[PDB]
């Protein structure tokens, strides 16, 4: 019958780990590289597009850095269409918290969640796992500035300067080398642009090559701002740090 | 709008003795001012020296007594037949009333036979399963002018000892089975003078350890 | 061979392994003898214990007042289809008033077992039964193969050297047939029947099984002391 | 049951909730405490048919202190009120609906502030500076109208409170046998003994 | 692969064929019928001295009238524990009685091959249950994952069975003594145990009809065990 | 739950000596509409039985599509189909009793009043009544709706009891079933004169006779009636 | 139906009367009004006799359960909750049921609670159940305190249903006394009204209105 | 018992050149007991306005289900949902319950970002859209706004004229309904400033 | 849906599927259990591998199942969560319908009972999880101490260990370990829980949590500095 043509997707190995999910990483870790650093007043969210061409329209276009609500955003390495999913499944669930509690949903909450989701198609269903490592950056009442990873394992971690992706073991080491507690935001922009200044594979970084955001409370009083850069807008900060 | 209940009439009694039980029961079927049948059976053998009668709506009254008759022969099946006894038969009972509790049969039930130091019992039940070993039960329409009688020639209630004046209670002696029958043909002759839907035939049901023994009498057929 | 690995592939010469593999657990089990004449039905069955301190595995199961088994092979799945024919006899009592005739008790069996041989997932039944009974059409002999076919017979054998058995009936069919209102005479030839199958190991007072239906006999399993007179 | 009040003050929420238990004919008991302590700082009185109040009472317990072990934090008197709330409002379109009218008092430790919402049967929540289910408003909001202030110290809103309860005592027709009395706060409830 | 429900070319299911051969790895389980009595024993095994040997529970009550001891993948035998349990309530529930030691073992029994793709397994486990009713008094039976359960006078179960079992042979008559019964189940538990028999890695249990379903403390066994050394020492 | 709208009116029956006689008339009325004139309410089953229905005719036109379906679904693999393994009345009537009683069970009945007439295989008469609440009853008489009422006490009157019944022969059998037939025309007003009969005995088989009519009547006296109490003319 | 429990000093006194109607008609004198759960636990009847005997035997099964799994007597706590979830289930489907569950534990000490078809659960100290509920209540709580000895608490049980027995149309028959302490029940004997009430009368000098 | 007037309350919307108004009063009650006197029933979603009369648990259920809404529709289109659209969706979102509605009376007012016309609408308890030019009602004292609406109203007014005119239509609508009042709220709506003024009412 | 049998037995009598299971308990985190006289202690190994992490906000390894019962594991830290939750609810369900808090034996066997599940399901692999779980009976003083693994067998300890290189420690814990005396005070058994992991861990900074557990919901969490003070202390004395 049809077990013939059954891969079963969710077992393990001899040696203990999920067949499924180390691959899955694999298919990650040529994505385009993604890197989340929290500082003390915000944090940064910057992410590089992969090989892109003159003829794609940036301004409008959308693969990396998505928006989970007004407090949560998500950068995004593996499958697109994977992500949007399990992004459209997470925005649902910030709203369910808030229609059920009247209060903004807390980071770690909506990660778990998703996080959940993943592990289940580790465990049961005989499906394929999805192939994306999400970097969560975040704000609430609660632990302030959040940063958090997740991958199709289902496991999560909370960080102070994190990449997913590709070159993460050289993306790494950068970041633990300059990156300081009493650092901010300011100071993060340009550590990040230099990061992945110096992992990517192209020849040099342009504007039209990345996707940038901050979630600042650079807002207004008591409350937090998401921005997400526009071309021109990562084209003067590329000029301001001194990398273009 | 449909009713699915009927009133079939007809009356039955149950009495215990020291080693020998017996149901019995009227054999008049009716409906409102008609009689269906002058013989329809109503006490029935069920096997293991039990009898049994559900006495109401006869629909409802045929479907329990086939569904119990039913349940003692799975018994045999998934016990290496065992011998069901009086007790457990009377609890088996209760769960096929209560599994209907919110769509009952409409009968009183009435089984009768030896418990297992071979001594006589009779249990009775109300519709929705509740029920308890008695040593004497009338059911169905006419028993609010039987179990009166019962209590006063059975168990001797508001009976003294002449002399006494009050003081001394009649002694409950036991009561054999001749004495028995006596007593049920004269309470089905007097529920037939005054009770329109009981008539026709008396058909008496007897159990002891020899086994299950029928006695027929004829009624008043107005 | 790369064709066995379930029921739902045939070989390129047209057989069905898994079929034959259940076939195969039938030989492996003890000897049972069924026979019947014009008014009586016999089933005679061998025992077999796991050794001295254990009890003999029961071989005949009861299924209806006119209707009973012999089974060799997997136990639980006679018990399972046992358990159907118990059933089926009852929901022809209920509602039509009447005893299933041994014939159409045959035919469910087949249907049964025969949806298992088709389907993917299941597994064909590893057991073989003989079922005797008395209906309306005199005493009755059925043999019961998992793959589905059910065979009216005078006598037969199934099990381990049930072959011995098969031969001796096939000589005395002429006798046996005719051993009406007689009993203990029909079931003497079902003993002796059996005994054509027995090595080192004789028929003793708790390895013997034996059950009848007849004329105004009910199906009755002897078993003990109740069978030491036959021996 | 019968009559559940509620009034904030400057500092602390107090609830106050009747003893008596009726079948029918007979009273049955005269020390009921119709309450659960939903978290350390959140109290839920309840009022409305028999056997609802109380299984709706320990269900919401139950899933706060679940809510509290898993996110090892005491959700705020709003956060507690809107998820009540919902549970009534998807209760009122069910097959049989809860029939159970509550009131939550709480003491935000965020905000430092005590909070008083009263919620209905069909999931009609408002917040209050004093509240009441049932008959119980048609005596007390005229007394608490003219006496209450939100500068008011707990043992001022204790006294109004009684005279509440006074005035309960003389126009009410049914004996309702006194009330438990319950004070939340910063330091979390404790109940008044001697009322 | 293959299908869990397959037949072998001998006529034996590949499943339950090789769940025995787990049942082999077990514990040894001993019992033994007698017209005063059945006696139920196990080897506890622990697999460390840091583990708490009390909490180790391989022999399981049932009903007051039934009992149970276990060998093999002990954590598949909780299910039939509570199914057995379940079994027994409800028919004490529906027909005002104790059940027969032998519909439930047959109750039990009937879960066994309900496996396929219901479970996806057959269970690694084998149970002996013992208990009495009135019918046919003390009885001791072996439940196996291929749905088949036999009665025994006397039975070994486990990794030290087919020497326990040519032991219990040679052993049992039908005049033994309640008391000879026990001592005989710790002299052969003891023989084919690895580490050495004492009242923390072994456990006696009985079913009688005046005391029903019992499982002896660690003070009673010792004693047994204080009593049987000096008997094998009397000659 | 419905209401009839179609309806058939009594079915007679009764035991004599050597078989059993049934008996209904053939109309089909709307209300008080005596809308269909040629409805067939009496049902042969085989050659030893047959079924008479009154109530609901689109019931009664479903029970005989079942009853039809019955005896196809009998001979299916039965050599002995029209021999020992043939349908009994008492299979035919407990098949029907059982749905009658599943219907109500289901508060949707088949809204009808049955009686299964015929022999059995030793030759016992078969005699059976059953309706749209499941009851069931049996005597050496039967009768529906108004044959209830006035059939069975002139039925009775031939058969008492059990012990009338070997002196009942089935001309006096068939007489008193003619008789009674002719009653209910007088009195019930939702009859016609229009009637089939059966007989099954022992010896002779199943006897069908369609096309019967209500004969022998008295009205002449009605000329000699006038007014209701004072009038003369 | 008159049935009523109280905790004192030595344990509960459980105390019930015998009476069955169906409308006017005395239906039975010789119900068995209290049921033996386990020898710790007891189970008061009032209003629909099947409803109560079948749930309250079924609720035996379950607290067999509990122990067998859980190696320890069930509460009177948990017992109680079981029934009372249970018939909440059932609630709006007309079930009728009046019951207190009776028991004595270690860890709780006398507890009774009252059950009800309503969803109702009470733990109290007193409680008296069914149509004759009032008669009762007057006895009770003008005889009763904590410092009663196990032969006055069990005589006071019995004069409670008795005064009930006597005004109530719907209670009567005959008394059944159980007696729950820290080694479990005791039943107390069945005690005819007919005997009871002229006994009572004569040696109390009580219900002078009656002429005797 | 009709659960459209248990708890009471009303709502009116109006046009003017340039500009909308919105208003509502502030009483919740269980019939005659009032029970709270900050019962707003005008939420906004960007700004696009929602005025909402009728059952209060409704009201409150059919708000927190607009935010839900409307929040994924900003997510996912990247720009605030406009009043013509989000009417389209109340009307969709009260017919999926076509056989067991929500108890209520709402009224949208906004004004268009991108064409800057003017926008009022109000809908049946079950979805049904009237769009009109002038002005909008709904509640308990329906029938008192109609008439004070149809004969107070005149076209083009100015926002400062705009709030005397609807305000006096709440005003003494909710004076003649005994479950009307206790306070209320006026929404004065330009293309990119929203004034809010609380009402000084007489209080029984 | 998806009905596959994947844990199925092998002609030598094994289930590889949880026996793999086992191997993902071998890979993961060390994690220890040590019950005093009137306490028990939890210590788990933090793999300092992962630096620039947020310790405020990272998922610890020990878990509050209720108020008077906590939760370590050894394993896939996904299908942890899967356990932790489900073991919440049953506290909680447990407490509405009995009206008292878990034993700690029964919280250990229905935990058990989940994994023992998904061992014979269809469709589902075991959990790739071994837990250690610890705490007090309600109204009761006596330590409790359990142990689950994937194929559902559970047990009490007097101490024990699961994890990588957790065959060292219990060695060490077999050698050290008196049951006639167990530690008498929370410095003393705190201290032999130190003492185990560092014959594992590495260095003694952030690698090592404890949390000690008391009778009556006491519940805490020891810092970096209060830990660090037993890790200067057992060395100091090592040196002699
Ligand atoms: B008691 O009055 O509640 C009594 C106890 C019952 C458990 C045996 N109930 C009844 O007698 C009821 C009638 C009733 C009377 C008064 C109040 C409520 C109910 N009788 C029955 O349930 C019943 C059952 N079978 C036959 C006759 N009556
Ligand atoms: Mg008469």
């Amino acid at each position: 019958g049809s077990r013939r043509y059954d891969s079963r997707t969710t077992i393990f190995s001899p040696e203990g780990r999920l067949y499924q999910v180390e691959y899955a990483l694999e298919s990650i870790s040529h994505a385009g590289t993604a890197i989340g650093i929290m500082a003390s007043d915000g944090i940064v969210l910057a992410a590089e597009r992969k090989v892109t061409s003159t003829l794609l329209e940036q301004d409008t276009s959308t693969e990396k850095l998505y928006k989970l609500n007004d407090k949560i955003a998500v950068a995004v390495a593996g499958l697109t269409a994977d992500a949007e999913i399990l992004i459209n499944t997470a925005r649902i669930h910030a709203q369910n918290y808030l229609k059920t509690y009247n209060e903004d949903i807390p980071v770690e909450i909506l990660v778990r969640r998703l996080s959940d989701i993943k592990q289940g198609y580790t465990q049961h269903g005989g499906l394929r796992p999805f192939g994306v490592s999400f970097i969560y950056a975040g704000y609430d009442d609660r632990y302030g500035y959040q940063l958090y990873t997740s991958n199709p394992s289902g496991n999560y971690t909370g960080w102070k300067a994190i990449s997913v992706g590709a070159n993460t073991s050289a993306a790494q080491t950068l970041l633990q080398m300059d990156y300081k507690d009493d650092m901010k935001v300011d100071d993060a922009i340009e550590l990040a642009l230099k990061t992945l200044s110096k992992t990517t594979d192209s020849s040099a970084l342009t504007y039209d090559r990345l996707e940038f955001a901050t979630i600042r409370k650079g807002a207004n009083d008591g409350e937090v701002y998401q921005k997400i850069f526009k071309p021109q807008e990562i084209k003067d900060i590329l000029v301001k740090t001194g990398i273009t | 709008q449909f009713n699915p209940y009927g009133d079939n009439g007809g009356t039955i009694l149950g009495i215990a003795g020291e080693d020998f039980a017996v149901l019995a029961g009227d054999t008049r079927n009716i409906t409102d001012y008609s009689i269906n049948s002058r013989y329809e059976p109503k006490v029935f053998d069920c096997g293991d020296n039990i009898v049994m009668s559900a006495n109401g709506f006869a629909a409802d009254g045929d479907a329990l007594v086939k569904r119990f008759k039913n349940s003692v022969k799975w018994y045999h099946f998934d016990h290496n037949d065992k011998k069901l006894s009086i007790n457990s038969a009377a609890r088996n009972i209760q769960h096929l009333l209560y599994g209907k509790r919110f769509f009952p049969y409409y009968v009183h039930t009435i089984i009768a036979g030896l418990d297992e130091d071979g001594k006589g019992a009779v249990y009775s039940f109300d519709p929705v399963g509740s029920y308890e070993r008695e040593q004497c039960r009338a059911g169905g329409a006419a028993a609010s002018l039987i179990m009166p009688f019962l209590d006063n020639q059975v168990n001797f209630k508001n009976q003294y000892e002449p002399g006494t004046n009050g003081k001394v209670k009649k002694p409950l002696k036991y009561l054999s089975v001749e004495e028995v029958i006596k007593l049920v043909r004269d309470s089905f002759t007097s529920a037939t003078e005054r009770h329109i839907q009981v008539g026709d035939g008396l058909e008496i049901l007897i159990v002891t350890k020899d086994g299950v023994r029928k006695e027929f009498y004829e009624l008043k057929r107005d | 061979n790369n064709y066995d690995g379930d029921t739902v592939t045939f070989s390129p010469t047209g057989r069905l392994f898994q079929v034959e593999y259940a076939l195969e657990a039938i030989k492996q089990g003890s000897v049972t003898v069924g026979l019947r004449s014009n008014t009586h039905a016999v089933l005679v069955a061998l025992k077999r214990n796991a050794d001295e301190l254990s009890s003999y595995q029961k071989k005949i199961i009861k299924c209806d007042e006119h209707m009973g088994l012999s089974l060799a092979g997997l136990a639980p799945d006679a018990r399972v289809l046992s358990n159907y024919l118990r059933q089926q006899c009852n929901y022809s009592s209920l509602v039509f008033n009447r005893k299933l005739a041994v014939e159409r008790a045959g035919h469910l069996l087949c249907d049964k077992a025969q949806k298992n041989t088709q389907s993917y997932g299941g597994r064909p039944y590893g057991v073989g039964l003989l079922i005797i009974g008395y209906d309306k059409s005199g005493a009755h002999l059925l043999e019961f193969q998992p793959s589905g076919n059910v065979t009216e017979l005078y006598g037969t054998a199934i099990g381990a050297r049930s072959q011995g058995a098969k031969t001796y009936l096939e000589r005395t069919l002429d006798t046996f047939i005719k051993i009406d209102g007689n009993p203990d005479e029909l079931i003497k030839a079902g003993v002796e029947a059996i005994s054509q199958s027995l090595r080192d190991e004789s028929l003793t007072v708790d390895n013997l099984s034996i059950a009848i239906v007849g004329k105004d006999t009910p199906f009755t399993i002897y078993d003990g002391e109740a069978v030491a007179k036959y021996i | 049951m019968d009559i559940i009040l509620g009034i904030r003050v400057q500092d602390s929420v107090i609830l106050a909730s009747s003893k008596a238990v009726t079948r029918g004919i007979s009273v049955l008991k005269d020390s009921d405490d119709k309450t659960r302590q939903l978290s350390p700082h959140t109290l839920m009185s309840f009022a409305g048919e028999a056997g609802d109040t109380v299984q709706f009472a320990e269900y919401i317990q139950a899933n706060i202190q679940l809510y509290s072990i898993r996110e090892d934090y005491e959700l705020s008197p709003q956060a507690v009120s809107s998820f009540v709330r919902q549970e009534l409002a998807k209760s009122i379109r069910s097959r049989r609906p809860y029939q159970v009218n509550v009131l939550i008092g709480g003491y935000d430790k965020k905000k430092n502030k005590p909070e008083l919402y009263q919620i209905d049967y069909l999931g009609t929540k408002v917040e209050l500076p004093y509240g009441a289910h049932g008959y119980s408003g048609f005596y007390t909001f005229s007394l608490l109208d003219h006496h209450y202030r939100p500068d008011m110290t707990t043992e001022e809103g204790l006294d109004l409170l009684k005279l509440c309860v006074q005035e309960l005592e003389k126009r009410m027709p049914m004996d309702f046998k006194g009330v438990i009395v319950k004070i939340v706060d910063k330091d979390g409830i404790r109940q008044v003994d001697d009322f | 692969d293959r299908g869990v429900s397959t037949f072998s070319p001998e006529g034996r299911l590949f499943q339950v064929e090789y769940s025995l051969e787990a049942i082999k790895l077990g514990s040894t389980a001993i019992g033994i019928a007698t017209k005063e009595g059945v006696v139920l024993g196990v080897e506890k095994r622990a697999t460390s001295p840091l583990l708490e040997s009390d909490s180790i529970e391989k022999i399981v009550e049932i009903d007051r009238h039934i009992g149970c001891a276990m060998s093999g993948l002990t954590a598949d035998a909780r299910s039939m524990i509570e199914h057995a349990r379940t079994a027994a309530v409800t028919h004490n529930l529906y027909y005002d009685e104790d059940i027969n030691v032998e519909s439930l073992t047959q109750s039990v029994c009937d879960l066994a091959l309900r496996f396929g793709e219901l479970m996806s397994r057959p269970f690694g486990v084998a149970l002996l249950i013992a208990g009495h009713d009135a019918d046919d008094g003390y009885q001791l039976f072996h439940a196996e994952p291929s749905g088949t359960f036999y009665r025994y006078n006397a039975k070994a179960i486990g990794s030290g069975s087919e020497g326990a079992q040519a032991e219990l042979l040679n052993e049992w008559h039908s005049s033994l003594t309640l008391k000879e019964a026990e001592l005989l189940v710790l002299k052969i538990l003891k023989q084919v145990m690895e580490e050495k028999l004492d009242e923390n890695n072994a456990q006696l249990s009985c079913i009688t009809k005046q005391d029903g379903f019992k499982i002896y403390d660690n003070e009673k066994t010792a004693e047994l065990i204080k009593e049987l050394k000096e008997k094998e020492a009397a000659e | 739950t419905q209401q009839p709208i179609v309806t058939g009116t009594s079915v007679i029956s009764m035991k004599y000596d050597n078989g059993v006689i049934i008996a209904a008339d053939n109309l089909g009325s709307y209300g008080s509409l005596l809308r269909f004139n040629g409805v067939e309410r009496l049902i042969p089953v085989g050659d030893n039985t047959v079924v008479g229905i009154s109530g609901d005719i689109s019931d009664m036109q479903h029970i005989e599509r079942l009853l039809k379906d019955l005896v196809t679904e009998n001979a299916y693999d039965n050599p002995l189909a029209d021999a020992e393994e043939a349908l009994e009345p008492s299979y035919i009537f407990e098949y029907l009793a059982t749905v009658m009683y599943q219907r109500r069970s289901k508060m949707n009945p088949l809204w009808n009043a049955i009686i299964v007439a015929g022999v059995q295989s030793n030759g016992d008469q078969f005699l059976r009544y059953v309706n749209l609440l499941g009851v069931t009853y049996s005597s050496p008489t039967l009768a529906t709706g108004f044959g209830a009422h006035m059939a069975n006490p002139l039925l009775r009157k031939v058969v008492d009891r059990e012990s009338d019944i070997p002196k009942t022969t089935v001309q006096v059998a068939e007489e008193a079933i003619v008789n009674a037939m002719r009653v209910l025309y007088y009195r019930d007003a939702r009859s016609s004169r229009n009637f089939s009969l059966a007989i099954i005995d022992k010896n002779t088989g199943l006897t069908f006779k369609k096309n019967l009519q209500v004969e022998n009547m008295k009205w002449d006296f009605a000329k000699d009636i006038k007014g209701y109490g004072t009038q003369k003319i | 139906s008159t049935t009523l429990a109280f905790r004192f000093q030595g344990g509960i006194i459980v105390a019930v009367d015998s009476r069955a109607t169906a409308g006017n008609w005395v239906a039975s004198q010789t119900v068995k009004k209290v049921i033996e759960i386990n020898p710790f636990l007891l189970g008061t009847m009032a209003g629909g006799a099947a409803d109560c005997q079948f749930w309250e035997t079924w609720l035996g099964s379950q607290c067999r359960l509990h122990e067998l799994r859980e190696k320890e007597r069930i509460s009177v706590a948990a017992a109680s909750k079981i029934l009372s979830n249970l018939v909440y289930q059932y609630k709006g489907a007309g079930l009728s049921m009046g019951t207190m569950i009776c028991g004595y534990t270690r860890k709780e000490g006398p507890t009774i609670y009252y059950v009800d078809s309503d969803g109702t659960r009470l733990k109290g100290d007193i409680f008296c159940v069914g149509s004759g509920q009032t008669f009762a209540y007057g006895v009770l709580d003008s005889n009763y305190k904590w410092d009663l000895s196990v032969e006055d608490a069990l005589y006071l049980g019995k004069r409670s249903i008795l005064a009930a027995a006597h005004r109530d149309a719907y209670s009567g028959g005959s008394v059944n006394l159980y007696h729950v302490t820290e080694d479990g029940w005791i039943y107390h004997g069945n005690h005819d009204v007919g005997e009871l009430f002229w006994k009572v009368k004569e040696e109390e000098g009580s219900f002078n209105n009656v002429i005797g | 018992s009709d659960p459209s007037s248990i708890n009471g309350g009303i709502v009116v919307a109006m046009t003017g050149k340039d500009c909308v108004a919105i208003a509502c009063d502030l009483r919740l009650g269980s019939q005659s007991l009032g029970v709270s006197n900050k019962f707003e029933k005008i939420f906004h979603y960007g700004h696009v306005f929602l005025g909402i009369t009728g059952l209060a648990t409704d009201v409150t259920t059919l708000n927190e289900m607009f935010r839900y809404k409307t929040n994924l529709y900003k997510l996912k289109e990247e720009r605030a949902i406009e009043p013509e659209t989000f009417t389209q969706l109340v009307s969709s979102s009260l017919y999926e319950r076509r056989f067991g509605p929500y108890f209520v009376g709402p009224v949208v007012a906004g004004i268009n970002s991108k064409s800057g016309k003017p926008f009022i609408a109000g809908f049946d308890l079950i979805g049904c859209i009237d769009e009109a030019k002038d002005f909008i009602v709904s509640g308990t004292a329906s029938d008192q706004l109609f008439g004070m609406c149809e004969s107070l109203y005149e076209p083009n007014l100015e926002p400062e004229d705009l709030f005397e005119t609807i305000s006096q239509a709440l005003l003494n609508a909710a004076d003649r309904d005994a479950l009307s009042g206790w306070g209320a709220v006026v929404y004065i709506i330009k293309k990119d400033e929203v004034v809010k003024r609380y009402l000084k009412m007489r209080q029984d | 849906g998806y009905d596959r049998a994947l844990s199925i037995f092998s002609p030598d009598g094994h289930i590889f599927q949880v026996e793999y299971a086992l191997e993902a308990v071998k890979r993961g985190t060390c994690a220890v259990g040590v019950k005093g006289k009137n306490c028990v202690v939890l210590g788990c190994e933090r793999r300092s591998t992962l630096k620039l992490q947020d310790t405020r906000i990272t998922p610890s390894k020990v878990s509050k199942i209720d108020s008077h019962v906590v939760l370590s594991f050894s394993g896939l830290n996904a299908d942890s969560r899967i356990l932790i939750e489900k073991a919440r609810v049953e506290a909680q369900s447990h407490r509405l319908t009995l009206e008292d808090p878990v034993t700690v034996e029964y919280l250990t066997r229905y935990v058990a009972g989940v994994q023992q599940r998904y061992t014979q399901s269809g469709g589902v692999r075991p959990f790739g999880v071994s837990t250690l779980i610890a705490g007090f009976d309600p109204r009761d003083d006596e330590p409790k101490l359990y142990q689950t693994e994937p194929s559902g067998i559970y047990s009490s300890w007097s101490a024990q260990t699961i994890g990588r290189n957790s065959k060292t420690v219990r060695e060490f814990l077999e050698k050290n370990y008196d049951r006639k005396e167990p530690p008498a005070t929370v410095e003393e058994c705190v201290k032999l829980t130190v003492r185990s992991l560092l014959e594992v861990v590495q260095t003694g900074a952030k690698n090592i949590e404890i949390t000690v557990v008391k009778p009556d919901s006491d519940i805490v969490a020891l810092s970096s500095e209060e830990i660090n003070q037993y890790v200067t202390q057992i060395e100091q004395e090592k040196q002699e």
